[PDB]
């Protein structure tokens, strides 16, 4: 198993994720696996995609010299809630690395 | 709280074992033991060369657990060769057979 | 007609003997024509002897190779290819600049088994190769069945065309017929890709009848010993 | 298969072949409403090698997985000068290569 | 399935629903080929009960229940005038629907 | 001149039935010409020499050159609940390594609850 860090947003307006950046993998997803099936949806990845609903409030920036990614998101909406992962490979799901949970207090 | 006693990524096989509280008493406290294998169904039989028939039998010798591989490591590289005849030149290869994990 | 040929990756990575070719067609016949190589600054360079033999049709048909460094081609430095002809006073003059290298990516190879339905004729079946999203272009790719090649007629290539839903990205396909009976036996074939991306430089998959989407799932699971000693 | 492990995209191609003379049609719709012309290509009419003077084409056409889990199918229309009624139709869905039957036979002993 | 224990013949429905106007036109063709007029029956355009302003039709094929087991998609084309390009198609065959099957033997000892 | 083999051996069932104590047994064989004995260590800490009862070689019941110990040891019953190891050794000059480190715990043993759960899926080629 690996850590089940927490985050929230204290109203909306703006929020930051925070993911461990694994070595010797090209991809990193930050999928919201909220569907009733749970096969998780990729929402915003590298090698060049992004989720038809998150676009122009997603960006991903990989740090080698933290061993960390970092995801910046503005603003914020109802439906941008619940849980999120992230992860690397080439398979959104069995290649998870962590579980944060979203939310918003407004 | 389970601790692992086996975590074979060839045969994808994770032994592992717990003890569970009774109703409140030191007694009749009944252990368990875990086993989880995945079969991968998609494999060759010898997983290193593309032209062997497909993998139908498993056979699977736990005490072994606790050589014919089955599955692929996500940590490792297999690479193969093919003949190429550009120029009309048959050329020996190496051949990322499992490439991303190479790099 | 004056026609240039850039060396390819599959030539270069392969033979390691490159050159580059300028050839004249569409010419009245006319010895004592030179064939000549400029940089942008001006240094000629080698160009080698043993000139094609003229179209049976009454044209040209002409070979001129030189060899440049590859970390030359790589420093991206212009280069310009001239022939000469009393014809045209004016010699023709023309680029063939290696643009360097744009974001380099790895292309993913999917291979497809035959339709259903058209095995449902008995008649032939048609395997495919969709290489995909890889920058920038020129991919190479071969089929050989059982361990051995095939003729490279027996088979069609595609060029690499633009990816809407990627900007800077390219795909190609490649499709290969065979009998049904051949299908039916077992028989083994696989789509070989060689691009600069690719980290062994060449990479490759492999279907037959049992693994291109199979009516069967025949499996024998048998294991012994599950007490055993475990430690 | 692979292609759905990433959980971004998929790709239909739909394949024609064997026409002759060129100049075949190829539109992209599901369930009666036609698709927008800016989310697929079509390859132009390519000679084949063993037929005399028959031709191939091929188009191919990128959906989100999701819509592809959701269900729904996608149908690919040809139009040629040669068909009957000059028109014809296919259809694939995810229930088109799913495996017919199992036979699994597990042997489980201690000894 | 009745029908088919009988070894004689089959019949297939092609049932039209809800278009309007009339004047619907229905053919069946076997792997391109049209078929003779005479191997199958049309009803006529009847409203539709409960649909308002609205109308139904139908047609049967009869086939060798030999041939039946062995493939032959069987098309049916239908050519309305309100249609995206005037003509639609859709077809079933011997396995049109059939599930998957398990056959688990287990030999727990 | 062979290997000395060694076994360990837990706390009969029965036994932990009257709520008083229990005793492990480790059991040495072999070891020709005899030269061993047992210091019974948990946790790296060696035991008083009171608790565990070493006794002698004996021969086996066919020895052509064989021999064979036992050596028991006593814990209390309350401690089982965590159970601590209490790790058996034994030394022979025909040994390698001249340490062969014996240990036992409560998880150890026979189980009564197999929960067998194999799974079947075509994107199982990697084991990730
Ligand atoms: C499975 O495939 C491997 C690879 O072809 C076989 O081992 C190779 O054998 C050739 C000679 O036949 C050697 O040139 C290679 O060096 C071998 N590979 C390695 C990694 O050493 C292997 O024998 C095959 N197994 C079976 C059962 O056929
Ligand atoms: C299916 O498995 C059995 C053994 O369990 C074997 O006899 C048979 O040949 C297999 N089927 C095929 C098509 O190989
Ligand atoms: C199905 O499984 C049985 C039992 O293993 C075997 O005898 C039979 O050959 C199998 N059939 C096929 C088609 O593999
Ligand atoms: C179904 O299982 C039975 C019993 O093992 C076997 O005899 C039969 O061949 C199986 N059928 C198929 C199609 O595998
Ligand atoms: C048996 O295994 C399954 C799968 O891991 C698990 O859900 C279940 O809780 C287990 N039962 C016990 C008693 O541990």
């Amino acid at each position: 198993i690996l850590p089940e860090v927490k985050v929230e947003g204290e109203l909306g307006g703006s929020v930051t994720i925070k993911c461990p950046l694994p070595e010797m993998h090209v991809r990193i997803y930050l999928c919201r696996e909220m569907a009733g099936s749970g096969t998780c949806g990729t929402v915003v990845s590298t090698t060049n995609f992004i989720k038809a609903e998150y676009k122009g409030r997603v960006t991903l920036k990989q740090y080698p010299r933290k061993n960390l990614f970092l995801v910046e998101v503005t603003q914020l909406t109802e439906s941008d809630s619940g849980v999120y992962a992230c992860g690397a490979g080439m398979n959104t799901d069995r290649g998870k690395t962590q579980k944060v949970t979203l939310n918003v207090h407004s | 709280e389970r601790i692992v006693l086996v975590d074979n990524k060839c045969k994808c096989a994770r032994i592992t074992s717990r003890i569970i509280r009774s109703s409140e008493d030191p007694n009749e406290d009944i252990v368990e033991r875990n086993i989880r294998i995945i079969v991968p169904l998609n494999n060759r039989e010898n997983i290193s060369d593309p032209t062997s028939p497909l993998r139908t039998r498993f056979v699977y010798h736990l005490s072994d657990l606790c050589e014919t591989c089955y599955t692929y490591d996500r940590n490792k590289c297999y690479t193969a060769v093919v003949p190429l005849v550009y120029g009309g030149e048959t050329k020996m290869v190496e051949t990322a057979l499992t490439p991303d994990a190479c790099y | 007609r004056v026609f240039a040929i850039p060396p390819s990756f599959a030539s270069i990575f392969l033979t390691k003997s490159t050159k580059l070719t300028c050839l004249v067609t569409d010419l009245t016949t006319y010895d004592s024509v030179t064939i000549s190589w400029t940089r942008q600054n001006g240094e000629a360079v080698k160009t080698h002897t043993n000139i094609s033999e003229s179209h049976p049709n009454a044209t040209f048909s002409a070979v001129g190779e030189a060899s440049i460094c590859e970390d030359d081609w790589n420093s991206g430095e212009r280069f310009t290819c001239t022939v000469t002809h009393t014809d045209l006073p004016s010699p023709l003059k023309q680029t063939i600049s290696r643009p360097k290298g744009v974001a380099l990516h790895r292309p993913d190879v999917y291979l497809l088994p035959p339709a259903r339905e058209q095995l449902n004729l008995r008649e032939s079946a048609t395997i495919t190769c969709l290489v995909t999203g890889f920058s920038p272009a020129d991919v190479f790719v071969q089929w050989m069945q059982r361990g051995q090649p095939l003729s490279p007629e027996k088979y069609v290539t595609s060029a690499p065309m633009p990816e809407p839903q990627a900007p800077g990205r390219y795909f190609a396909h490649s499709i290969l017929t065979v009998s049904e009976e051949e299908w039916n036996t077992g028989e083994t074939y696989t789509c070989v890709v060689a691009h600069e991306a690719l980290p062994n430089r060449v990479t490759e998959r492999t279907v037959d009848k049992s693994t291109g989407k199979p009516t069967l799932y025949n499996v024998s699971l048998v294991m012994s010993d599950t007490a055993g000693t475990c430690y």
